[PDB]
């Protein structure tokens, strides 16, 4: 199995759509907050099914999204729904590596926030490809630009350099937020094409969601 | 979580750390004073945990003053820290007002000072029992007890221990009230004998002590043959 | 006892105190404050919250507060670490006068207030305090200043700032209309109106539900003054006549 | 109504609904005794009664109590815990002393029951140490104000009454109470010892014996508080 | 007086409370320090000056000593503690042992500071890293820098804080006899270094440069300008 | 929770053991007793060429007579060198002798483990030292080696390795050392283990070594002077 | 020992939690009442015991600071009483340094400095008590409010406890600045009296006043002529 | 699970959990033993070494002419007892120029161990001794557990695997009284080679003896010094 991990918005979720829709097998997908389930019981049927339905079906994948929400690093001091939290856990943890030969699956997963799981999750026989996601750098940056402002007629004074040379730590879905963004508002002026005042303007309103203590912390 | 420390009540009003320490004060053997017209008597079995011990270790009767005795039952080391207290207020006592310490009035400091360890969350609840009993011309012949929650009560006998229930049965025929230390001392073998389960326990040898007329009003170990005649007696009555 | 620790002075698993940022996290729910540093004078503009018909009129002012006979400081947060941070900076004054026999200048005394109150975020095992700090006043030193502190003990000199609610927005004007070097006191009260119009969402500037100071040199010696609702409602008048002639 | 949020049962701080429930679980031990006790306030006598449990024949019954006298003048009753009771005796009578020394005249009831739930008020702020579980009733003749009857709970109220009732049985007692005091003065002379026998005696259903409760007086012709001899309790048990 | 034990062992022998105030030191603007033949140089980044900052009232390269220079990245109050303490503690040297401060005696004391609280009972952790440059009476050039744990070493060339990584895998890469022998082309390196973090450049660094007997030197916007541009 | 002074259902005190453990992140020190003298060797272990090697005081004297390796943390020998100098001279001051090796190693171990959380100072230390020391020196008594460990427990011992690979040096230590070495032998010998454990080759640059003789006194030995010593090695 | 830690923390919202249960304690409390006439400030709040036993004058809830200032709350008993202590011993500090009477709002500022102080201790919670205090100082009325948070307002006028809200909807109709001392206690009754489930006995209410003449309570007497219209 | 974490918290069955792991932790350690006969009193103890390198760690203390002991457990709380034991004996010689009484010496030890049982955040003293002493009463052996409580034995062995001991112990325990210095040393030796684990035996490297008795000072045997008494055996 692959873990992708990183940090928001870097193209996991993206990639595993991409290895989904251009391969030959059955790719399933399941979102871990999907696994939590409000009755006893539940939550290891259903991951005990998802994972019978995969060698029914000849070659297949499965994608657990969002799985920290489901594995934890399996805090003992801990009380309520917690503990089918952690059941459900050792379902999977059997599943994926345990008594019997998983026959013909692939497993990719994802986090986030990945110095939370359990070791006996991601350790090697479960999960020997762990993946990094950084963030664009420099020029990557350029690359998804002009991957969004593809489809839009722009006017000839885009200065797109000027909004990529900012090392603002941006990330590939703050990338797509501003193209939308700068869109949008030139819908609303009815004007025919994009400016790049209207760019800078959806940069500096998109970037606007950061917030945080400033002095604090350096 | 409601029986974590002293500083907090139980939803039904009780204290449980005390409640607890005065169910250890249940697992230690038996110990028993009766009062008397003459005085008191105590006297306490002691278990030899091994073979290898001398006679006489783990003494669990002490003299705080020259005229107060001491019986103890539970945590030995709560007793030893507990008879340095009593020592300490009755010293205290007689350098400030400048005589014997009445009995009465040390009972009340004790205990006081054991109520003092179960208020707090900084500190524990002492895990031990005693009974205290001295004599005078003039106060006469007195027996007390507190125990860990520091009520203190006076009484006419009483036993502290493992098998309180049974000597308290055996207790309650003497009639105490018209008799002396001398014969006191060998009832009291006699329930200490008879309260002794020698399934479970191994051996002991008894402790006896008294305060009365006999003794000028000092406490002091009873003599070794009057306790080996009432060892006897015990032993007969124990046909 | 570690049971009912609550531990408000150690370090999260990112190196970040949480205390800390629970706290500038209350600040930014009380008043609004406002500086304006100009060439002639310094200024604070909080909005008075008390907005009650039941209320008493009492002491000079509700929000600003004089420290020395040269230096006045708002507050936003708590009202009661307010009193207590209020008095310590009062005693850190005397006791620099004390000892010099000159006016405490203004870094001066900032930074002693942020050593308390960053000590206090370091060792002990209280809470720390919930309020941020707007100060001015003017020394042989510097001039006239503006200094702000947060809970956590750092300040900063601003030329133009914002500590409390609708913080972002009072700041995103201050930096598009605000003249480096270029500005008297009249027109920083007038921009001071402008920005406190629009923050304070509710209404308009009632002349009730705001407070301005302004802190100026006049015959050699500081003047401290709090502006009553006569020159306040002609100045929001001004205000809005302006932004009519405008559109 | 009941949330808990954290320790709010564990120490003394609030709930969310305003509440403290250590003080009141503290209140809930006053009854683990198991004993009751009335106070009756008549025209020239002030009056305090309680129930005397001797559980067996090996106590010395003479030993065994719940009256205490703070001053020569003022005596109380004590019920609930039997050490915190002893605590707050001892403290009591150190508070009187030290009165008379610093002031030079006797404690007034009121001031000594003040400076009592003062102490307790301490005691329920702090949260390093626990309520304690008693409470106390006091009685005295006072110079210009007539018979004092005043009492105190863990929580520190120290409201003065007419006519009261403490322990496992306070609603019964304290209802009986209040319907005498309706009728005509709630006893008007130093026969309102009957009165408060009679209620404790209704309210627990006992029909007591000479041997099994402990009185105290105050009154105006002899101000020195009393503590009923059994005689003279065997006398007024007779006379109903 | 509050008697908790804040820092404590934990099983793998690590001292969390140390790990994290490290993790608070990876949240502050990066600083560099190199050291050439005769002369040091200090560069940290500003994050930026938003029109309304009063640059003075934040400054980031302090002097402890006359002939001693520091620079720290991570939490600002807890820097502002250690930097008084060593400013103390360089005055009173001076006045007792009649000498000047050496570099090796004060980042000592700054240390030994760190471990104190990272040892006592009720405290937290200094989350700042400091780097300390200058010359000691011999006139020899010096580089040390402290970590929160209360450890020291000796450098030729480190960079602390934010994407200390990358700086100082170049400087490892690039240090070499040749970029100390002219102390422009010194500067240049620093600033050259800083430049793989920061954006803007010019107007967004800070520059310190110390001589023999030459105070601190701070560089201005322009002449920081200038020497970009030279190495442009 | 857990309080510092706690004791596990073994017997063992569980920040002593976690404390035990931190000697295992810690550089890999040997120290070995010859008649003729004590050695100690470590490994300064340089992550980047950047860093100057002589600023790794890792090796220090007590006094003219003793000597001192750690491994652990940096931080926390810095005390209780201190305190092991001070002692040393503070017994000089009284009684004009010279502080044994047992007795500096005896005190120091004393100031170990006085830790706690409860009615002890304003300041007092709260957590165990986690470094081990090694103590060599010639004493009234001759060559002395001596270990210590963050438990306060301290033994004199013949030759001893303490850190990372500490396993598997006392193997080779166990499998060369014999009672009538010589001080030049244990020289090479340490050395010679030194480069099996450390990642990098062993260079005159990355280690330091001292010696104690009864005529000398403690001796650390110079960059040619170890570059001497190695290339026969 | 004791606990050196606080027990009111911040939470991750940025409040602080036991102050607002506090106030809870308060907002659950007897009502209270009080207006600021011209030439008088009026105190007066309820006190309806629990049974035919408890003497009413055995104790009281309007408590004088000194002869020319006084106090009344709405909350919890027992703290109230310490917080009447502490306000008389600070009284008489300020008396003795500059041997003058304490000015209301100063001692307003004190005792609420007081009361902020238990919010961040060590092993200590906030007061579960409100306070309102009427002075006549500088010739010139005053009356403050105190709360568990240590803040203080100046009031025109306020109706504090059970049931508030309503109070100080029916004082802000009330309210006349041209108001005289009698008109003003007689509104001040009438407040307590739009919600207080029985008759209102001359011993089921308490009133203090404050003038040039002196902060005073009305003896009960008084009280039912007041009561009569 | 939640009443083994402090020492003030009574578990639900009288028994307070701390103390027992104290107890464990001097149950753990290396074993030792004590006797006395009408005229003698001696302590025999078993050194064991971490390594095959390192010393056997010392295990019998002086604390006055007439008083010794035997340890197991920490040593550091050894050391420490050990401190306050010499200093309780020096008081006494100074104030009243006699030797201290055993057995006061032995209940202010207990008195002292017990304090740290009853206070929040303090825990026991984890080490057991042995006290081997001879007052104007004569001979006398005490036991001290963590647990403030000491027993006046006649023979006992405390440590690891003790229980071997003290089965031969209470085995022979009618000689002890008539036996001459050889014979009761030889009995303790004995009993502590019952301790040993079968393929291992009494050698002058693993064994130390302490006596005192009518007109002999604490005296300590140790390395060849003991082979007088081991040769014979
Ligand atoms: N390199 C990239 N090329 C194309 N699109 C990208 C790239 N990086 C990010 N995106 C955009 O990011 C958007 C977010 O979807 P994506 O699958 O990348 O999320 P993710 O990284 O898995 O997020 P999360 O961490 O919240 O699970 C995608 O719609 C895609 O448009
Ligand atoms: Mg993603």
């Amino acid at each position: 199995g692959v873990i992708l991990y990183g940090p928001p918005g870097t193209g996991k979720t993206l990639l595993a759509k991409a290895v989904a829709n251009q391969t030959s097998a059955t790719f399933l997908r399941v979102v871990g907050s999907e696994l939590i389930q409000k009755y006893l019981g539940d939550g290891p049927k259903l991951v005990r099914e998802l994972f019978r339905v995969a060698e029914e079906h000849a070659p297949s994948i499965v994608f657990i999204d969002e799985i920290d929400a489901i594995g934890t690093k399996r805090y003992d001091s801990n009380s309520g729904g917690e503990r089918e939290i952690q059941r459900t856990m050792l379902e999977l943890l059997n599943q994926l590596d345990g008594f019997d030969s998983r026959g013909d699956v692939k497993v990719i997963m994802a986090t986030n926030r990945i110095e939370t799981l359990d070791p006996a999750l991601i350790r090697p026989g479960r999960i020997d490809r762990k993946i990094e996601f950084p963030l664009p750098d420099e020029k990557t940056k350029k690359r998804i630009f002009q991957i969004h402002t593809s489809r839009m007629t722009l006017a000839d004074d885009v200065t797109l350099d000027d909004l990529i040379m900012a090392k603002d730590d941006l990330s590939g879905a703050d990338i797509k937020a501003i193209c939308t963004e700068a869109g949008l508002m030139a819908l609303r002026e009815r004007r025919m094409k994009v400016t790049n005042e209207d760019f800078k303007k959806s940069k500096e309103n998109v970037l606007y969601k950061k917030q945080e203590g400033t002095p604090e912390g350096l | 979580g409601y029986d974590l420390s002293a500083s907090t009540f139980s939803p039904d009003g009780r204290v449980f750390q005390v409640e607890y320490a005065m169910k250890a004060v249940e697992n230690s053997s038996t110990a028993i004073g009766i009062r008397c017209k003459d005085g008191v008597v105590f006297g306490v079995e002691k278990l030899v945990l091994s073979k290898l011990y001398e006679e006489g270790s783990n003494k669990r009767l002490f003299n705080v003053d020259r005229h107060v005795g001491m019986a103890v039952a539970g945590l030995l080391a709560d007793a030893r820290s507990l008879a340095d207290i009593a020592r300490e207020e009755a010293s205290n006592f007689r350098s400030n007002f400048g005589y014997n310490i009445p009995l009465k009035h040390l009972a009340d400091r004790v205990a006081m000072y054991v109520h003092a360890y179960t208020l707090y969350s900084a500190v524990r609840p002492f895990g031990c029992s005693f009974m205290l009993g001295s004599y005078s011309v003039n106060d006469g012949a007195q027996l007390y007890m507190i125990d860990p929650s520091g009520v203190s009560y006076g009484y006419w006998g009483c036993a502290i221990g493992k098998a309180r229930q049974a000597a308290k049965t055996e207790i309650e025929k003497l009639q105490m009230k018209e008799m002396t230390c001398r014969d006191i001392v060998k009832e009291v073998a006699k329930i200490i004998y008879i309260v002794h389960d020698e399934v479970k326990d191994k051996a002991f040898e008894l402790e006896l002590s008294w305060v009365g007329e006999l003794t000028n009003g000092r406490h002091e170990i009873v003599p070794k043959d009057i306790r080996e005649e009432a060892e006897k007696y015990a032993k007969e009555s124990l046909k | 006892s570690r049971r009912y620790d609550s531990r408000t002075t150690i370090f999260s698993p990112e190196g970040r105190l949480y205390q800390v940022e629970y706290a500038m996290e209350a600040i930014g729910h009380a008043g609004t404050c406002l500086g304006i540093l100009a060439n002639d004078g310094v200024l604070l503009a909080a909005e008075r919250r008390n907005i009650h018909k039941l209320l008493d009129e009492v002491f000079f002012s509700e929000k600003i507060y004089k420290l020395n006979e040269d230096m006045a400081c708002s507050v936003a947060g708590i009202t009661s670490d307010a009193n207590v941070l209020t008095n310590e900076l009062r005693l850190i004054a005397q006791r620099y006068l004390l000892q010099y026999q000159e006016p405490i200048p203004c870094e001066q005394l900032v930074t002693a207030l942020c050593d308390i109150k960053q000590a206090y975020t370091q060792f002990g095992g209280k809470r720390p305090f919930g309020v941020s700090l707007l100060y001015i006043g003017w020394d042989k030193h510097y001039g006239f200043q503006l200094y702000q502190s947060d809970p956590s003990g750092n300040y900063g000199g601003w030329k133009a700032t914002c500590i409390g609610n609708n913080s972002a927005a009072a700041v995103s004007m201050l930096k598009q209309d605000y003249k480096e070097g270029e500005m008297t006191l009249k027109s920083a009260l007038a921009l001071a109106i402008k920005v406190l119009n629009k923050t304070m969402d509710v209404s308009k500037l009632s002349a009730e539900k705001v407070e301005i100071a302004t802190l100026t040199r006049e015959n050699g010696k500081t003047v401290i003054r709090v502006l009553k609702q006569k020159e306040v409602e002609q100045l929001i008048k001004k205000h809005e006549e302006e932004e009519a002639k405008a559109e | 109504r009941g949330s808990s949020a954290g320790f709010d049962r564990h120490i003394t701080i609030f709930s969310p609904e305003g509440r403290l429930y250590q003080v009141e679980y503290a209140f809930k031990a006053i009854n683990q005794g198991g004993l009751t006790s009335v106070a009756v306030r008549g025209k020239d006598c002030a009056v305090i009664v309680t129930q005397k449990k001797v559980p067996d024949k090996l106590l010395d019954s003479s030993t065994v109590t719940h009256l205490f006298k703070i001053t020569e003048n003022i005596g109380c009753v004590m019920t609930g815990m039997t050490a915190d009771s002893r605590s707050q005796v001892q403290r009591a009578r150190y508070e009187a002393a030290n009165w008379k020394y610093k002031y030079g005249y006797e404690i007034p009831v009121d001031m000594l029951c003040k400076r009592i739930a003062d102490i307790s008020q301490v005691y329920t702020q702090n949260a390093e140490m626990r309520p304690l579980g008693c409470c106390m009733i006091l009685i005295g003749i006072d110079e210009e104000q007539g018979p004092q009857v005043y009492k105190c709970d863990p929580a520190g109220y120290y409201c003065g009454f007419k006519a009261t009732a403490a322990g496992v049985k306070q609603t019964e007692s304290t209802s009986f109470l209040e319907k005498k005091v309706k009728k005509k003065f709630d006893w008007t002379f130093e026969q309102t010892v009957e009165t408060a026998i009679t209620c404790l005696s209704t309210v627990l259903s006992i029909d007591f014996k000479p041997s099994e409760i402990e009185v105290g007086v105050v009154t105006v012709e002899n101000p020195k508080f009393r503590i009923l001899t059994e005689a003279e309790i065997d006398a007024h048990l007779v006379a109903l | 007086s509050y008697d908790r034990a804040i820092t404590v062992f934990s099983p793998d022998g690590h001292l969390f409370q140390v790990e994290y105030a490290q993790e608070a030191v990876k949240k502050g603007s990066t600083a560099v320090g190199v050291r050439g033949r005769d002369i040091v140089v200090l560069g940290v980044e500003k994050k930026s000056v938003a029109k309304l900052q009063d640059e003075r009232t934040v400054r980031k390269i302090c002097a402890l000593d006359d002939n001693v220079c520091m620079a720290f990245a991570g939490l600002t109050a807890d820097a502002r503690i250690v930097i008084n303490r060593a400013r103390v503690e360089c005055q009173s040297h001076r006045l007792t042992v009649e000498d000047p401060v050496t570099v090796e005696y004060i980042t000592r004391y700054i240390a030994s500071l760190k471990q104190r609280y990272t040892q006592s009972n009720g405290r937290r952790p200094f989350g700042i890293s400091a780097l300390i440059v200058g010359f000691d009476f011999d006139g020899t050039p010096r580089l040390y820098q402290t970590d929160p744990s209360g450890t020291y070493h000796a450098w030729k060339a480190n960079a602390i804080g934010r994407g200390a990584k990358s700086v100082r895998e170049f400087l490892e890469k690039n240090y070499t006899d040749e970029a100390i022998e002219t102390d422009d082309l010194t500067i240049k390196l620093v600033i050259k270094a800083l430049l793989e973090v920061v954006q803007s450049g010019g107007k967004n660094i800070e520059l310190a440069v110390m001589r023999r007997d030459q105070s601190l030197k701070i560089l201005n916007p322009e002449e920081i300008e200038k020497y970009v541009a030279e190495i442009e | 929770y857990r309080g510092v002074n706690t004791f596990s259902p073994e017997g063992r005190l569980f920040q002593v053991e976690y404390a035990i453990e931190a000697i295992k992140l810690g550089s890999t020190a040997i120290g070995i007793q010859t008649s003729e003298g004590v050695c100690l060797a470590v490994e300064k272990r340089i992550t980047s060429p950047l860093m100057e090697p002589s600023s790794i005081e890792k090796i220090v004297e007590i006094d003219a007579h003793i000597g001192c390796a750690m491994s652990g943390l940096i931080a926390d020998a810095k005390t209780l060198i201190d305190k092991a100098r001070v002692e040393t001279q503070n017994h000089w001051f009284t009684y004009n002798e010279t502080m044994t090796v047992e007795s500096v190693t005896q005190a120091v171990s004393n100031l170990a483990l006085q830790f706690g959380e409860e009615d002890a100072d304003p300041g007092a230390m709260s957590r165990p030292f986690g470094v081990a020391l090694l103590f060599g020196g010639v004493d009234e008594k001759g060559p002395q080696l001596f270990h210590m460990d963050p438990s306060g427990t301290f033994v004199q011992c013949d030759a001893r390795a303490i850190g990372s690979a500490s396993e598997g040096a006392q193997s080779s230590l166990q499998e060369v050392y014999h009672k009538s070495m010589t001080l030049k032998e244990a020289i090479k010998s340490s050395l010679i283990i030194l480069k099996q454990v450390m990642e990098e080759k062993l260079n005159a640059t990355n280690i330091e070594l001292a010696t104690v003789q009864p005529g000398q006194n403690f001796h650390m030995f110079t960059k040619e002077e170890l570059e001497e010593v190695i290339k026969d090695i | 020992r004791g606990y050196s830690f606080s027990l009111t923390t911040f939470s991750p919202s940025g409040k602080l939690v036991q102050i607002e249960y506090a106030l809870a304690a308060v907002a659950g409390g007897a009502p209270s009442v009080g207006i600021k006439a011209a030439n008088g400030v009026v105190l007066a709040t309820e006190k309806k015991q629990k049974s035919i036993l408890y003497d009413e004058r055995s104790v009281h809830k309007v408590e004088p600071i000194t002869k020319h200032i006084g106090l009344v709350y709405s909350g919890m008993g027992p703290d109230y009483r310490v917080l009447v202590h502490r306000a008389r011993k600070l009284a008489q500090q300020y008396y003795l340094v500059y041997q003058e009477p304490i000015p209301t709002a100063q001692l307003v500022q004190r005792v609420a400095s007081v009361m902020q102080e238990y919010t961040q201790s060590g092993g200590v919670r906030p007061f579960g008590v409100s306070l309102l205090i009427c002075g006549w100082n500088e010739g010139r009325p005053y009356l403050f409010q105190s709360d568990p948070s240590g803040a203080y307002f100046a009031w025109k006028a306020t109706a504090m406890g059970k049931n508030y809200v309503n109070g100080k909807t029916f004082l802000e109709k009330r309210y006349n600045e041209d108001l005289e001392l009698e008109d003003a206690i007689h509104t001040a009754i009438l407040t307590l009296k739009e919600s207080f489930e029985g008759q209102m006995t001359e011993d089921n209410i308490e009133v203090g006043i404050c003038n040039e003449a002196g902060f005073r309570r009305l003896t009960p007497t008084e009280v039912k002529d007041y009561l009569a219209a | 699970n939640q009443y083994d974490n402090d020492v003030t918290v009574w578990s639900p069955q009288g028994r307070i959990h701390q103390i027992e792991y104290a107890m464990e932790a001097v149950k753990q350690g290396s074993a030792t033993v004590g006797l006395k006969s009408k005229t003698h009193a001696v302590l025999v103890a078993l050194k064991r070494a971490q390594s095959e390198l390192a010393a056997h760690q010392k295990k019998i203390l002086h604390v006055d002419n007439h008083i010794g002991i035997s340890i197991a457990g920490l040593t550091a709380d050894a050391r420490l007892l050990c401190n306050f034991m010499r200093q309780e004996c020096l008081d006494s010689r100074f104030v009243f120029d006699r030797p201290l009484p055993v057995s006061r010496l032995v209940s202010l030890i207990g008195s002292k161990t017990q304090i740290p049982t009853q206070r929040y955040g303090r825990r026991p003293y984890g080490v057991g001794l042995l006290i081997a002493g001879y007052d104007d009463m004569g001979p006398h052996i005490f036991q001290t557990c963590p647990s403030a409580n000491y027993f006046d034995c006649r023979a006992m062995s405390i440590g690891a695997r003790s229980q071997s001991a003290r089965t031969y112990l209470e085995r022979h325990m009618s000689e002890f009284m008539e036996c001459n210095l050889n014979e009761l040393v030889k009995h303790g030796l004995r009993a502590l080679r019952e301790t040993l684990p079968a393929e291992q035996d009494l050698t002058t490297k693993n064994v130390s003896i302490g006596i005192v008795g009518k007109d002999l000072e604490f005296t300590i045997y140790d390395d060849d010094d003991v082979s007088p008494f081991l040769e014979g055996l």
